[PDB]
């Protein structure tokens, strides 16, 4: 199935009384403070090319925490500096989707538009009717996969469902991570969503020519000092300090190569391999992938390759570097 | 209605950076201000918006020869059982009133990913394979031939900042003050000058934009140069070279592409 | 999906069936194949018809000489139009199955008022208007004057069906009520009586109770043509109520007055009459000599003789004089009076009216109307009340009496005193349909056990069948919370409902769980005066407020309009993400009327046991006979009366779709081992001993967490 490698989701989190409550070990709007700040940092770090745009929606007011960017490290910024918040008030799903639309309605046909809705409070105070909206945000072709905690509340489960969308409730902590781990993948793209080809630039990294001759000082481009050495346009021409950062004056995105190397394993899954306890005629008692002994009943095989491993190497391998080592051979 | 400038009263002073740079743009009188904006309490709010009874009340009841204080007192002011229910069913009723206002993908070149974007006889293997396969047979050398003094010692110079394979200022600061200001300058009008360039816009309406753009690069660093050489002419010491290089491409750009719309036509 | 029942091979159109299904199938087999009536319970009210129909279908095919026809009956016209539904996929499953038309017809029969076409009755919305209009156009005398074709409007509808309808029956086919009138319209046809003629052939027919249960129409409708028919009940849990009330006529004063002014236009019309119309109207004696309905049921009805009673002169008079004994008797002021046999006694010798006479009162007062050529029978509708009333008594009272009202309950002085005639056995009135037919299944759910309604209902059961749903996911989760925080008993107890911390004590649960509990639900109170109370309380307090503020708060009155509109509300709130607390009472017709599904009433809260003013001499007559025969002691069938309605305004969370919903008891009462055993099967044998006695606030936390496992997908 396609996927949507350039996505622009919005993380809405509720600033509900409910979110006081503390039904977890911890407060439950620092949980998801805290993890969220675990999906923020992962989703980057699997989804270079995309942008993230949080939003805290209490008081029956939605005010843009952090506006789009590629930078986790601002966001996570954000979400520390959140956990102090005063969390008093009633969520206004009308207002926070209004406010994603907005920003999400002049975005490129190519991109994949997404919002994730951390509910916590059932109730939903809005200004005006949330289907006009629903009908909207179809048309707008925006994915809304909302994450209910402690309610399968009605109003949400239309959403996700009629949107397109996913809706999930947390049925503990350790469930919670899961659920927001399953939306680090580029979800696949339906099928009134569509693609288009997307400009980019490879900003080539360049310091002093020949010992500070013709040299390029410059400070940054969003009290950053001088900088003998930085990123540099094919069109700006600006300083940036980091990577990947879209063309503040072009508009186009900047990336390195291997961030677009980053996103591969998506479009090439790694085949599950076929779970079989007994030896079956395996005669290599130390596993092949870590070269230890195999203590348990299980082994792991493909099917071009058909190599063994073990429990631990199929889970890091399926879980962390998305390839099958002997099979590369 | 005046409406831009009591946008331009809240922006006067409530940002500073905003209003900064747009008067730069007219301290030097560089061009007109018209095209630069033209490119780009809850308790009674709440009764306000539930009771219609009270907001038909607070009209006829404006303040006059009473006050606010004597309006709050009036609000909390087997039948009387029942108007419980009614109120609640009704209060009930006007808030929600109140909210209510009327594929699967295919390839058909993988391997190219495998020797991806990034750039770069046969008696030779066998002659190589077996001249290695004889090399081992004599093994724990480390003795002497692991290192030497003179094999060691070099290293350890060449690892010296003078040696090989170890190549190894903020004097300015109040400047940097004005430099920053100035590429924010660059960079906010550069935006403008950069928003349609990118598209072609084979429209007559949007490329008068280009064109009015494209004049205005020239006029916008026509001043550009007068400014840098007030502060090059300080100390000859750390020259900007990078700010020039926007300016610069920006024309070579606005250049190459204004000849190339004549190619064109 | 064909089932390969025991008995035969039965069709059934959705993919599977429970465990508990297998069951259902073979249980009422068991009865249809003894032919013996019989009473059962199934927990879903939806798949729980299409189960029953489907058999019926099998079992007609198998054995179609031995049931004629099937009378499957409902309590609410808008339960049945979705009835009809399952019934017309079944039968295109069916259908398609065979690939050709079968002879089957299936129809569901409603008043005139509910379905018709002419416009006159259109706008009107009060059924008994609508009766004397139609009775009116459908008149002899018009039908009469129709031939001669004068000016005068005649519905044409009923004048071409009977050309019409009467030639040609409908051959096969499925006609709800929208579909029916609609097939009257482009045919120029009754939707009314072309059901009515279809009845003589029509494989299934169903109607609501009162078509099937009161002698007055349900004779007429259900003839002894049904000589072997599976009569089959929906819900019929309160069928004694249901039952009851078509026997209980109920005489007041304002009935009492409007009689008289309406006896003194009888009186007025007779003396136009005689002056205009004597010798053709005066046929009509010889015809009452030779020899609106009776509400005596076939064996009680006797027609030997109009008696005494021979001319409208005559007859008007005895009216007069009854009425003055009911006036007169009705303005004593006294005590409640009981009076079952003495009341005739006492009417024969105080005006000299002999019951024998009287009998025939409102059969010939019916006889009477017509030859009067009245313009209608809705201004004198309250004249054939009491003619029906005073053929009641006059005919039997050893199961009845006259309870006589002459101050009102809630008003220490009223002007208006009401005469009762409430029944004390359902028997009587029902007794008809088990000899009439023979076999008839009494199918509801939300039942309170079976062994009492042979008690209540003079039958013999063949088989006494509990069912409970069977899921791969327990949907149902009940709980009863006889605990607050304070470990204080919460029963709503008569004397202990003053306290404030029981009141508070349902407040602070309700505020809990409404934080808990996703967008709709429904709390239930014992009254309106104690829901008032309680929502004062609250008001009072600031725990409404947070309630309020929590979710929104509907509150339910006496008048359908409000409850109309607010229940309309309700419905709005659960679509969107405010959600609505609807607070109603479970006698309310309110509770019983509407249905709670998905995302609707998730969790229903009963807010104290059920129980009626005690105080109300109508029910300790009906309450009395029941202890003085059949042997059922006092409290148990009050208890009986609340655990049976508890049950049913509770079990509508759990409508089919294995939609999660729970469903909490605010009363430690509910804990004790009577009323569990007097609880649903399926309701009782899901609830645990653990979960009994939960706290406040413990069954909040478990409420919180079955909402979580319901909540992920299956
Ligand atoms: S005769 Fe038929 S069409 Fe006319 S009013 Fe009666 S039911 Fe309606
Ligand atoms: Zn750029
Ligand atoms: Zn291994
Ligand atoms: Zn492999």
């Amino acid at each position: 199935v396609r996927l949507g490698m350039m996505r622009h989701l919005y993380v809405v989190v509720d600033g509900s009384r409910t979110m006081e409550d503390q039904d977890l070990k911890p407060n439950r709007l620092t949980c998801t403070l805290k993890l969220l700040e675990y999906f923020v940092e992962e989703y980057f770090d699997q989804n270079p090319i995309s942008q993230i745009g949080i939003i805290v929606t209490k008081s029956k007011r939605a005010e843009k925490l952090t506006e789009l960017s590629g930078n986790p490290r601002k966001h996570i910024t954000s979400l520390k500096k959140a956990v102090d918040m005063t969390c008093h008030g009633e969520p206004s799903l009308y207002n926070s989707l209004s406010i994603a639309m907005q920003t999400l309605k002049h975005m490129p046909g190519h991109t994949s538009r997404e919002v994730l809705i951390i509910f916590s409070s059932l109730t939903t105070c809005d200004p005006s009717n949330i289907y006009d909206l629903i009908k909207t945000l179809k048309a707008a072709k925006i994915r809304v996969s909302v994450i209910g905690l402690s309610a399968e509340v009605r109003v949400c489960t239309v959403l996700a469902r009629e949107t397109g969308g996913t809706y999930h409730v947390i049925l503990d902590e350790s469930h919670y991570k899961e659920l927001l781990t399953h939306h680090v993948s580029p979800p696949p793209a339906s099928s009134s969503s569509e693609c288009s080809l997307i400009r980019m630039g490879f900003p080539q990294h360049t310091i002093a020519s020949l010992s500070d001759q013709d040299a390029k000082p410059s400070f940054s481009m969003a009290e950053p000092g001088l900088t003998l050495g930085g990123y540099f346009c094919p069109q700006c021409r600006a300083k940036y300090c980091e990577l990947p950062v879209e063309c503040k004056i072009c508009g186009l995105t900047l990336v390195s190569a291997p961030h677009l190397a980053r996103s591969y394993h998506h479009l090439f899954p790694l085949d599950a391999f076929q779970e079989i306890p007994l030896e079956e005629y395996n005669g290599e008692r130390f596993c092949y992938g870590c070269q230890g002994e195999l203590k348990d009943q299980h082994v792991y095989v493909c099917a071009v390759c058909q190599n063994v491993f073990c429990v631990d190497c199929d889970v890091f391998v399926h879980d962390s570097l998305h390839c099958c080592p002997g099979c590369i051979h | 209605a005046n409406k831009e400038l009591e946008e331009k009263n809240r922006m006067l002073q409530e940002d500073p950076v905003l209003f900064q740079l747009y008067k730069d743009l007219v301290v030097s009188q560089v061009i007109s201000a018209e095209e630069f904006w033209a490119n780009r309490s809850d308790i009674i709010e709440s009764i306000f918006r539930t009771y219609p009874a009270v907001k038909m009340k607070y009209a006829e009841n404006v303040p006059h020869n009473m006050t606010e204080k004597e309006f709050w007192t009036r609000f909390f002011q087997e039948n009387s059982n029942a108007a419980i229910i009614k109120r609640f069913n009704h209060h009930s009723a006007m808030v929600l009133a109140a909210g209510l206002r009327k594929i699967a993908l295919n390839l058909k070149k993988s391997d190219r990913y495998y020797h991806g974007p990034t750039p770069i006889t046969s008696q030779d293997i066998i002659n190589s394979f077996q001249s290695i396969r004889q090399e081992m047979e004599a093994y724990t050398p480390k003795l002497t031939q692991v290192l030497s003094s003179s094999a060691a010692s070099s290293t350890i110079t060449a690892l010296s900042p003078g040696g090989a394979l170890m190549q190894g200022q903020m004097v300015p600061n109040d400047i940097q003050s004005e430099l920053k200001h100035l590429y924010v300058a660059v960079g906010e009008l550069l935006r403008h000058f950069w928003s349609c360039f990118p598209v072609n816009t084979p429209f007559l309406e949007e490329k008068v934009v280009k064109m009015k753009s494209n004049l205005e690069r020239f006029q916008v660093t026509k001043l550009c140069p007068f400014q840098e050489k007030i502060r090059r002419q300080y100390l000859s010491t750390n020259l900007v070279s990078h700010i020039e290089e926007m300016l610069q491409t920006a024309y070579n750009k606005l250049h190459t592409w204004q000849s190339r719309r004549l190619m064109k036509k | 999906m064909k089932l390969n029942v025991d008995g035969l091979l039965v069709y059934f159109p959705y993919d599977y069936i429970y465990p508990e299904q297998f069951s259902y199938m073979r249980e009422l087999k068991r009865t249809l194949d003894a032919k013996g009536h019989g009473v059962l319970e199934m927990p879903s009210g939806t798949g729980k018809t299409v189960s029953l129909l489907a058999l019926i279908m099998a079992y007609q095919r198998a054995y179609p000489l031995e049931v004629t026809k099937l009378i499957y009956c409902s309590r609410t016209v808008p339960e049945i139009e979705k009835v009809i539904e399952e019934l017309r996929k079944l039968l295109n499953f069916y259908e398609k199955q065979e690939g050709e038309k079968l002879p089957f017809l299936g129809l569901a029969l409603s008043s005139r008022k509910n379905l018709c076409i002419h416009p006159e009755v259109t706008p009107l919305r009060f059924g008994k208007d609508v009766d004397g209009k139609c009775h009116s156009l459908t008149a002899s005398y018009v039908r009469a004057q129709y031939q001669h074709d004068t000016s005068l409007p005649h519905c044409r509808f009923y004048e071409e069906f009977d050309a019409h309808g009467r030639e040609v029956p409908l051959p096969a086919g499925i006609y709800n009520l929208d579909d029916l009138k609609a097939l009257g319209r482009r045919q120029g046809w009754c939707p009314y009586f072309l059901a009515r003629y279809s009845i003589l052939h029509a494989n299934v027919v169903v109607y609501s109770y009162h078509y099937l249960l009161d002698p007055k129409i349900a004779d007429l409708v259900s003839k002894e043509l049904a000589r072997k028919a599976v009569v089959v009940f929906d819900e019929a849990h309160n069928i004694d109520n249901v039952c009851i009330d078509s026997m209980s006529v109920n005489l007041t004063r304002r009935t009492l007055d409007r009689c008289q002014g309406n006896l003194e236009t009888l009186q007025k019309t007779v003396l136009r009459i005689k002056e205009t119309d004597e010798q053709r109207l005066r046929d009509e004696y010889r015809r009452l000599v030779e020899g609106a309905n009776p509400v005596l049921p076939d064996e009680v009805l006797q027609e030997a003789v109009p008696g005494s009673i021979r001319t409208a002169e005559h007859f008007l008079g005895f009216l007069r004089r009854l009425l003055e004994y009911v006036k007169w008797r009705l303005r004593v002021q006294h005590v409640v009076q009981e009076s079952p046999p003495a009341f005739l006694s006492g009417l024969a010798q105080r005006v000299c009216i002999q019951r024998k006479p009287l009998r025939f009162c409102a059969e010939r007062l019916r006889s009477l109307l017509h030859t009067l050529e009245i313009t209608d029978l809705a201004d004198f509708s309250p004249l054939t009340l009491l003619a029906n009333f005073a053929t009641l008594v006059s005919t039997y009272a050893k199961g009845f009496t006259i309870i006589i009202e002459p101050f009102d309950d809630r008003t220490p002085t009223i002007a208006n005193p009401i005469l009762h005639f409430s029944c004390m056995d359902a028997s009587l009135a029902i007794k008809p349909v088990f000899e009439r037919f023979q076999s008839v299944i009494i199918t509801s759910g939300t039942l309170s056990p079976l062994d009492i309604y042979p008690k209540i209902l003079d039958f013999h059961p063949v088989t006494m069948a509990t069912f409970t749903m069977t899921l791969a996911r327990v949907c149902l989760c009940p709980m009863i919370i006889g605990r607050g925080n304070d470990q204080v008993a919460i029963s709503s107890k008569f004397e202990t409902r003053e306290d404030i911390a029981v009141i508070r004590n349902y407040g602070n649960l309700l505020l809990e769980m409404s934080a808990v509990v996703p967008d709709g639900i429904v709390a239930f109170f014992t009254s309106y005066q104690y829901m008032e109370s309680t929502v004062a309380s609250w008001y009072e307090q600031g725990i409404l407020e947070n309630i309020q503020r929590n979710k929104l708060l509907f509150i339910e009155t006496q008048d359908g309009a409000e409850t109309s509109v607010a229940l309309e509300k309700y419905q709005e709130a659960c679509e969107n993400g405010r959600g609505a607390i609807l607070l109603s009472v479970a006698r309310g017709k309110v509770s019983e009327g509407i249905d709670f599904v998905h995302h609707y009433g998730r969790a229903v809260i009963m807010f104290g046991v059920p129980y009626v003013y005690t105080q109300s001499r109508i029910l300790k007559a009906r309450l009395e006979y029941l202890r003085d025969q059949f042997q059922i002691r006092e409290n148990d069938f009050l208890t009986f009366d609340a655990m049976r309605h508890a049950a049913q305004c509770v079990g509508r969370a759990i409508r089919g779709k294995t939609d999660y919903g729970l469903m909490v008891f605010a009363d430690k009462r509910f804990a004790r081992g009577d009323k569990r055993g007097k609880l649903p099967r399926w309701i009782q044998e899901h609830l645990t001993d653990a979960n009994l006695n939960l706290t406040v606030d413990e069954g909040v936390q478990v409420a919180k967490y079955f909402l979580r496992q319901m909540a992920q997908p299956f």
